[PDB]
């Protein structure tokens, strides 16, 4: 779900709004600002927590060399979840 | 020190093609403008025969005034035939370029250049 | 002889082309280059370097 | 002073100059000149057009990507001009045609769309304003052109107090009407007397009135550097031209002659020097060709 | 050793060793280095003063027979005081070899042309001057082949930048194409890609 | 090579480099509508002679 | 090992000088160049009927850029910036920064589709398969910036050519 | 009206004529030129479209600028452009054409052929393919096929 600066025109994933006093709005004006609908971060967010009972944990992103490279992924820190850094999947232990 | 010359041997022999080169340009000025039918007169295409014979004149190395000799006779020879085109010719009336500052006040409201 | 004996200064500066503009307002900086600090290694510091200052680099107004 | 609109660069056609202009008009002969020389300083120029967007083909390589942006208006649609000019900092007005329509009469395009432009401006909170109007515009004039003119230009000074007026005296140059239409003559000889001014040099004084801000609310007057009597200056084009459209206004206009006005700042107050015809009147008239100069009083 | 390794050719070697001791005593004048490289290349280095005659050697000799010419390329390294190399190749098909002259020159200095030698020449240190500046005396036609009829200076020279001086674009205010000071849309990035740990050791300089 | 992963210096032979160099000599005495085979029988593209 | 083209002595007997004659003078050879234009008429021509018909092409076509997607919903392209360093028309500009989650993920990805050659470097280089030259090539534009694609085009030509993609990059992923 | 109905019956008859019947000037510069040959076999067959192969520059309608443009040939092709008579539509084949593409930083390449002559059509590729040029001159016919020429004569 994207945001709505009070400008009128639309917010990107990054973050990036003209201001009310930037004249760049004037190439929109006639046009259209194309941006993309589906939030990477919102659609991540409801990605469920994959539950395993190892202390270190593989992840390719599935599918094996259509992935991102294997990594290694510790949980012994109970506090917080262990995330992969490329799929940003995130794993928890079960103990 | 001692090196190999060119086609001059000292400075007078230099001197003596750049006199040659000055009058076959003087020569052909008129000829040139009115080939490519030229916007300027025959006085300002000498005068600009002068400002760059003048701007290239604080050099005194018989080497550097020898290569610039056969480099002047080789536009010379291209401004002989019809080789270049409008173009070419007008390149060295910057017209449309926009006069740049040249006190330090311009240049300080200008940007940064110095 | 074919040999002729000049002392004058080896100067080429109206040979190359360039303005002028690139020629009395520039500064050439002649320097070995520091050492990376994230790396150990040395065979970058081993010849010198002729560089030129930085001028004004803006940003595009269109994209 | 916005960061998107503070200047940068060298002046060249990828730098910054910080104008943000909308100009009307800007399909014609001045318009096309005034874009061209805004576009070479880098400059962000906003083009409504009237006509086929073909015909706005040659204003695409005046300047850099994006840096003109073409959008369709109508003259009596107040609403495409509040979108024209909202984004602008500078709008300047060159909505003229010679020859009245059954459309557009010279009412409907001298009176009401610049009264209309400028209040559309006004209620935009634009900075600077610019009207093209004619030196000899007169309330009294026999003609309707420059009756209308100066109704127009009474009334864009009234609506916008820091309005400024441009006032050129006779416009020549490669896409022009004047000498164009003296050497395809093949109306007569008359008193009247006329200092043509060239037209690089209105709009070098266009684009040097721009830059200040001591121009504001002016009203300057373009005339040219020697002033020739109508006879000496046809038997010069048609001399020049190696020879032996029109309607009643027109024929009206050539036998006027240009007023003086010494009140006024003219061409050296901005820092541009006056080209003579006599410089010109072979590049303008080359392409007619298949010379004494004129005498000046 | 075997599989990945081009291998090595040590007849070929000896012949083009013996063909350079053969050269470099044939002609003391002028020759001055002769080097055979790992992959079967000979190098003369020769003065520029005999330009002429040692290539011409190599052009009617009986034993030498290089009858065609493949290169004439000039290398521009600054750090020396004649910064440019003027390399020879040529081809001699009778015995089936190729051979390589090289030569020293800086910008002042001509060197005689190779015209009377082979006319492929003709055209080909031409473009030379074009790219370089190095003047070649008594050429029958020689200006420039290759950049534009007002362009100054010379491009290939390793002072001069990538981007060149001047921009060419069309102004309807003159009705013509102009040209005008560089201004890119993006500076051309430059990447720092040499690694700071040394890669041969067979190829260390000694230490100063 | 200089040592680095970039080339210090390419030159690409033309094959119709030299080709093209002998055009002066090779219609000598033809007629000017032969210069349009003479050009056709050399594989002369302009790509690799201009470079 | 060489052949003599153009060696061939002709006879000079009365029998092959009279059939030269009568090739002169009936045009015989002519009537030969006759009839396989006469024979290269009534053929099939092989006009395909475009653009109701398309060319045949290859699964690994080289066309519009397009950035992918992992099966999750999360952007593929973690800002490595090797397609902008191994581009070898310096189409390729990266601006990256981490972002709210931590993730390493990029600002700014744009591809200069006037100055990219179609190479495939970057569809190469990518260690995570996120930029992918695509099958798409009618995508011509009538303006010079629609060519200058940021990260939201891309990523939008990846959502809208992801059906296609994955096929082509499943069917292909075992040559490389 | 009546006088709208029929200067817009006029200004699709004249706009079909026009674009049925676009005779070209190739600019045989480069690669993308070998490209537009074969986008001229059999295969392909533009002549199929009304597009003549290989028209004098005297005569015809558009003109695809089909390679690199460098600083010696600009004034030669604005001279030919200048030549061709109204209307006239550029067509920009390949990166080259486009923005340089390759040589878009070499000092002696002009950074697209749109800052000599105004251009309608850009087609991407290096080459693109002949389907492709095929496609942009339909996209081009049909940027003919909605211009209102006529009716804006008769709204002025
Ligand atoms: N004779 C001269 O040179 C002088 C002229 N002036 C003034 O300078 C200005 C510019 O002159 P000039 O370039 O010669 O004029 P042009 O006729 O060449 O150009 C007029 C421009 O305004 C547009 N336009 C005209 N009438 C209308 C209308 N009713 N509604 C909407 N748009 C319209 C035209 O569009 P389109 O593309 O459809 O034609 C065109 O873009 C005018 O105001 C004129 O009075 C002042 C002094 C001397
Ligand atoms: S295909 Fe090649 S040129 Fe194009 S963006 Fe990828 S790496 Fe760059
Ligand atoms: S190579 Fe792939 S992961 Fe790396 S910056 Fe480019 S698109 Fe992103
Ligand atoms: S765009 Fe590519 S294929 Fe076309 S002329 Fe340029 S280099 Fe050749
Ligand atoms: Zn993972």
């Amino acid at each position: 779900g994207v945001r709505t600066s009070p400008t009128g025109e639309k917010v990107t994933h990054t973050g990036q709004v003209y201001d009310d006093e930037d004249y760049r709005r004037v190439r929109f004006v006639g046009r259209q600002k194309e941006v993309n609908e589906n939030f990477a971060i919102d659609l991540i967010a409801e990605q469920p927590v994959s539950q395993v009972g190892s202390r270190v944990i593989s992840c390719d992103g599935g599918g094996g060399a259509l992935g991102h490279p294997r990594v290694y992924i510790n949980l012994d820190k109970e506090t917080k979840t262990g995330t992969c850094g490329y799929c940003g999947l995130q794993f928890r232990q079960q103990h | 020190t001692s090196v190999k010359p060119i086609f001059s041997r000292d400075m007078n022999e230099a001197k003596r093609r750049v006199r040659e080169l000055y009058r076959a340009w003087y020569r052909e000025v008129p000829n040139t403008v009115h080939l490519f039918q030229l916007d300027i007169s025959v006085k300002q295409g000498r005068d600009k025969v002068r400002e760059m014979f003048k701007k290239n004149a604080h050099v005194t190395d018989p080497r550097v005034v020898d290569l610039l000799v056969i480099k002047g006779k080789m536009e010379l020879e291209e401004t002989i035939n019809v080789w270049k085109q409008r173009t070419h010719v007008m390149r060295f009336f910057h017209e449309t370029e926009a006069p740049r500052p040249k006190d330090f006040l311009s240049k300080f409201y200008v940007g940064h250049d110095p | 002889t074919q040999l002729i004996t000049v002392d004058e200064k080896l100067d080429i500066t109206t040979l190359t082309g360039v303005p002028e503009e690139h020629i009395k307002t520039r500064k050439a900086r002649i320097f070995v280059p520091a050492r990376n600090n994230m790396q150990s290694g040395v065979n970058n510091t081993k010849k010198w370097k002729m560089e030129f200052d930085t001028r004004e680099r803006w940003e595009n107004p269109l994209m | 002073l916005h960061h998107a609109v503070i200047p940068h660069g060298k002046g060249g056609r990828s730098s910054v100059s910080g104008i943000v202009a909308t100009v009307f008009g800007a399909t014609g002969f001045l318009g096309r000149y005034l874009v061209n020389h805004l576009g070479r300083m880098g400059s962000q120029v906003i083009v409504p057009y009237r006509c086929e967007p073909y015909d706005t083909m040659h204003l695409r390589p005046m300047g850099d990507l994006g840096q003109i942006i073409f959008m369709d208006w109508n003259g009596r649609d107040k609403d495409s001009i509040r979108r024209a000019v909202e984004h602008s900092n500078v709008v300047i007005n060159l909505v003229g045609r010679e020859w009245e329509t059954k459309n557009f009469d010279f009412e409907d395009v001298f009176v009401k769309i610049p009264q209309a432009i400028a209040q559309v401006s006004k209620e935009a909170g634009v900075e600077k304003f610019i009207h093209i109007s004619h030196l000899n515009a007169d309330i009294k004039s026999s003609s309707k052109y420059l009756r209308n003119k100066a109704v127009g230009e009474k009334e864009v000074r009234e609506t916008f107090p820091e309005a400024t007026i441009i006032k050129p005296a006779d416009i020549f140059g490669r896409e022009d009407r004047f000498l164009n239409y003296f050497a395809n003559i093949r109306s007569l000889g008359k008193k009247t007397v006329k200092q043509p001014v060239y037209i690089v040099d209105v709009t070098k004084g266009i684009i040097n009135a721009i830059k200040d801000p001591d121009a504001r609310g002016k009203t300057f007057a373009f005339v040219g550097p020697n002033r020739y009597l109508l006879f000496d200056l046809v038997q010069y084009v048609f001399a020049v031209a190696h020879r032996p459209w029109t309607t009643r206004d027109k024929v009206e206009r050539i036998h006027t002659t240009d007023r003086t006005l010494p009140h006024l700042p003219g061409l050296e107050d901005l820092g541009v020097q006056a080209t003579p015809l006599e410089l010109k009147a072979i590049e303008v008239l080359r392409r007619h060709r298949t010379v004494q100069p004129a005498k000046t009083v | 050793t075997r599989p990945t390794v081009r291998p090595r050719n040590d007849v070929a070697h000896k012949q083009l060793s013996a063909f350079g001791e053969y050269v470099a005593e044939i002609l003391p004048k002028y020759v001055q280095q002769v080097q055979v490289s790992c992959f079967s290349e000979l190098e003369i280095c020769i003065h520029p003063d005999g330009v002429i005659p040692v290539l011409t050697f190599l052009r009617d000799h009986s034993n030498a027979q290089f009858k065609s010419l493949a290169d004439l390329t000039a290398v521009d390294i600054p750090t020396r005081q004649n910064r440019f190399e003027i390399v020879y190749n040529l081809l001699s098909l009778r015995f089936n070899s190729r051979i390589r002259v090289k030569t020293y020159t800086d910008e002042l200095t001509p060197v005689e042309s190779s015209v009377s030698v082979y006319k492929a020449a003709n055209w080909y240190e031409r473009e030379i001057w074009d790219m370089f500046g190095v003047f070649f005396a008594n050429h029958p036609d020689l200006r420039r082949i290759l950049t534009d009829y007002g362009f100054e200076g010379h491009p290939f020279r390793k002072d001069f930048p990538l981007s060149g001086y001047v921009e060419l674009r069309y102004d309807d205010e003159v009705k013509r194409v102009v040209a005008e000071p560089v201004e890119l849309a993006q500076e051309f990035r430059k990447f720092d890609l040499n690694s700071p740990w040394e890669a041969f050791p067979a190829y260390r300089q000694p230490p100063e | 090579s200089d040592g680095s992963s970039r080339p210090y210096r390419c030159k690409i032979k033309a094959p119709g480099f030299a080709h093209l160099a002998g055009l002066d000599k090779m219609s000598k005495g033809h007629m000017l509508a032969d210069v349009v085979a003479i050009i056709g029988t050399q594989d002369i593209v302009f790509g690799e002679v201009d470079r | 090992t060489y052949k003599y083209v153009n060696l061939r002595e002709p006879s000079m007997d009365m029998k092959s000088v009279t059939d030269r004659a009568a090739q002169t003078l009936l045009w015989t050879e002519l009537i030969r160049g006759l009839g396989m234009t006469l024979s290269y008429l009534f053929r099939e021509p092989a006009t395909i009927n475009y653009p109701f018909e398309k060319g045949p092409l290859s699964p690994r076509f080289r066309g519009e850029h397009a950035l992918r997607r992992y099966p999750s919903g999360e952007e593929r392209c973690i800002a490595c910036k090797l397609c902008e360093a191994v581009c070898p028309a310096q189409a390729i500009t990266i601006e990256a920064e981490p972002r709210a989650d931590g993730s390493r993920r990029t600002t700014r990805y744009d591809i200069d589709m006037t100055k990219c050659i179609y190479c495939g470097f970057c569809q190469e280089a990518c260690p995570v398969d996120a930029i992918v030259e695509g099958p798409n090539f009618e995508f011509s534009t009538e303006t010079h910036e629609e060519l200058l694609y940021n990260k939201e085009k891309l990523l939008n030509n990846g959502d809208k050519w992801e059906a296609e993609i994955a096929a082509n990059i499943q069917a292909d992923y075992l040559y490389r | 009206s009546r006088g709208e109905y029929v200067v817009a019956k006029l200004d699709d008859l004249i706009n079909w004529a026009r674009r049925s019947s676009l005779w070209p000037m190739t600019f045989g510069l480069a690669c993308c030129a070998v490209e537009m040959m074969h986008m001229a076999a059999p295969r392909y067959d533009m002549d199929r479209f009304g597009v003549v192969f290989r028209a004098s520059p005297r005569q015809s309608d558009v003109m695809i600028v089909a390679g690199t443009l460098t600083n010696k040939m600009a004034p030669a092709l604005r001279k030919v452009y200048d030549q061709m008579p109204e209307p006239r539509y550029v067509v920009s084949m390949g990166s080259c054409a486009n923005g340089g593409g390759y040589y878009h930083y070499s000092y002696s390449v002009v950074r697209g052929c749109d800052r000599i002559v105004p251009v309608d059509i850009y087609v991407p590729g290096c080459p693109p393919t002949a389907e492709a040029l095929l496609y942009g001159i339909l996209q081009l016919q049909k940027k003919i096929k909605r211009e209102k020429r006529l009716r804006i004569w008769y709204r002025r």
